[PDB]
RNA sequence: ACCCACUCGGCACCUUACGAGAAAUCAAAGUCUUUGGGUUCUGGGGGGAGUAUGGUCGCAAGGCUGAAACUUAAAGGAAUUGACGGAAGGGCACCACCAGGAGUGGAGCCUGCGGCUUAAUUUGACCAACACGGGGAAACUCACCAGGUCCAGACACAAUAAGGAUUGACAGAUUGAGAGCUCUUUCUUGAUUUUGUGGGUGGUGGUGCAUGGCCGUUCUUAGUUGGUGGAGUGAUUUGUCUGCUUAAUUGCGAUAACGAACGAGACCUUAACCUACUAAAUAGUGGUGCUAGCAUUUGCUGGUUAUCCACUUCUUAGAGGGACUAUCGGUUUCAAGCCGAUGGAAGUUUGAGGCAAUAACAGGUCUGUGAUGCCCUUAGACGUUCUGGGCCGCACGCGCGCUACACUGACGGAGCCAGCGAGUCUAACCUUGGCCGAGAGGUCUUGGUAAUCUUGUGAAACUCCGUCGUGCUGGGGAUAGAGCAUUGUAAUUAUUGCUCUUCAACGAGGAAUUCCUAGUAAGCGCAAGUCAUCAGCUUGCGUUGAUUACGUCCCUGCCCUUUGUACACAC
């Protein structure tokens, strides 16, 4: 038995590098002149999600990020 | 990859497509023994091959290595390489020069004209920016700029001054099978300088049938 | 003439070697390292080469004389061991034959190897491969191919990095795919991780000609060795054998051998004997014993330790006993044994195995192993995985098997007797009985972790009765068509089984060749390994059960003695 090279009919596949956000945490909370802060992304209604899980925005729904549920803005 | 005959360095490769053959192990010693022979001297007129590739699609062998040994390996592949290299229309490649002819303004007019005299040509019509001393690189099939040291002096005046240098090869296919083609006849001079058959053997005698 | 006894000379010969020799050998080849009787010739490693040339002699053929260049580290002698002989003798073996049996080869089919073919049709093996790798492969297996995935990058170092190294991500697209693989819009986690450098790690990757181990073969033959002693300078040899005998280097006996050892044997296991010991509801038997039925002069059955008792002959299994060739006759040289008869369960090593000597083979196996060196690779992975395909493809040859080619048969009905197994609760195994169902199967339950339930495995040949009636026929089931079921997610390149439709070659087989001498081959079936399903395979078990011969070395091999050898890689 003599082996052979594995043919590549397609170019190489590149593993995705994570989108390293730079201080995007500063863009999830908004403070007023008195410093009163308010969340900008909604929270997950499932108990095991977190008080700052900050459901990711999308085109026509709301994806959690951790609990991997689906939310609708107008429900 | 096995070897690079001649010398184990020449641009000749032992490519195997043999993917279901067992006895490649004990023949790689003597397959490479005669692969460098057919590339040291050639079939047509007997010199070094260059950019010649051997693509062993398949090999048929014996059970034991006795009549599959050196006595029956060197000759049999000395007719197998002579087959493929002749089945792909063997051609001629000729060395050229790295000339840089120091010259006046219009000596190029002499140079550019005397360069294309014997199938030679020009790479580029470059020049020195700082002076009207132009410098030209050219293709010359080593045949042959015997110093034209008079010809460029017959056009320009009092500064003509040719000096040249040497470079790598260059290839053009002229179909050397018949004694009519231009490179199919230069081999004739080298042929009788060797003292063997005038006619080039075709691939029919070096290649068999089913 | 002969006989006897001498003596000289000659051809020789027999023993021993005191002696010699390298030894074979020698009475001269002795009186030679204790070297000198007289004398002539020749040789100085092998080839080149008795050659070139010169010379001489010859009618010539050629003779006599006779180099060198170059080339080589051996050529050669004599014996030893082995190997081999189309050398001789002698033993052994149904892996050889005689007398026979059954076949295989011929038809079909299963299956293996080659070959052709493909993407792969993975592969190793060539008496001692070829129903072998437990290899009856859908996925896996699996080692190949077209693909998609994970890092299973230990450890150390450097770099990146909480102003975040990073991983995951629902939806679309891509995508075989409900892989966030990666893209499309941006959330989760948090020094777990990412890049490189060294080090690994993994690999059914290669190397069995690097190996261990294992296994097979030589070799199922009877062979192997050392101690002391004898011969030789020695390697070696005798012992270990002329003969007879044995399956046997088994013994008797002959002996420069003696006493030994391993193998064989001895050993053990299985099978048959034991009315004797020991027993028993997981084994059976007897009881006009318990109860009941049957038919009625009384025999056959059902629940009988749980409805009792008595026992171990059948069954089981412990301990043993039994044959050791026992007795009688013959044979041989008394003998080792052998042959026949009697008695005996057993008289073939009682049967059959297991283990089985030194030495090896480049026998095979790294593809059994987290046995294993080296080498190859290690992130676009040859590692690991998931989908699908392949291992089975098909002008062809060979091997091993199954089915058959028929009347000592087939078909149908009926009678109807085993053993060796195995089986699930560390779970879907073995399933009884009843039901559905032509079948295939499905079904509710029962029993079994097992001498108890499958199971008296009620198996098949066989037996009886009937149909067929010489028609390749009702033999044969090949290929193919349609449907029904189970296992598996998945049956397509038919899993398999079942139903029906088709009855192809095949009228018994050429060379050749296989195996086999008594519970034997062969006919017949069952169990088990395989296994989710698949048994034409195979191990075992049994059922029926021959012929022929108790031998020979002609054929084939093996071994021994002698012999020959220029071989030792050993024809």
């Amino acid at each position: 038995k003599k082996r052979k090279k594995k043919v590549y009919t397609t170019p190489k596949k590149i593993k995705h590098k994570h989108k390293k956000v730079k201080l995007a945490v500063l863009s999830y909370y908004k403070v007023d002149a008195e410093g009163k802060v308010t969340k900008l992304r909604r929270e997950c209604s499932n108990p095991t999600c977190g008080a700052g899980v900050f459901l990711a925005n999308h085109k026509d729904r709301l994806y959690c990020g951790k609990c991997h549920s689906v939310y609708k803005v107008n429900a | 990859i096995w070897c690079f005959g001649p010398d184990g360095n020449g641009p000749n490769l032992v490519i195997d497509q043999t993917k279901a053959v067992q006895y490649l192990h004990e023949i790689k010693d003597s397959v490479v023994a005669a692969f460098q022979w057919a590339t040291k001297e050639g079939p047509i007129f007997g010199e070094e091959m260059r950019s010649v590739r051997v693509n062993i699609l398949d090999v048929t062998l014996h059970a034991d290595a006795i009549h599959r040994g050196g006595g029956q390996i060197i000759p049999t592949m000395r007719r197998a390489t002579y087959a493929g290299f002749l089945l792909a229309d063997p051609k001629i490649q000729e060395p050229v020069f790295l000339v840089e002819i120091q010259c006046p303004e219009q000596a190029v007019g002499g140079i550019y004209s005397v360069l294309n005299k014997k199938r030679g040509q020009v790479v580029s019509e470059e020049q020195r920016p700082g002076t009207p001393l132009f410098t030209v690189k050219a293709y010359l099939p080593v045949n042959e700029s015997f110093g034209f040291t008079g010809e460029l002096r017959q056009a320009t005046g009092g500064q003509a001054f040719p000096q040249m240098v040497f470079d790598h090869w260059s290839t053009l296919g002229s179909d050397p099978l018949d004694p009519t083609s231009k490179a199919g006849e230069i081999v004739l001079a080298a042929r009788k300088r060797h003292g063997m058959k005038e006619e080039v053997p075709g691939w029919q005698e070096y290649y068999d049938k089913l």
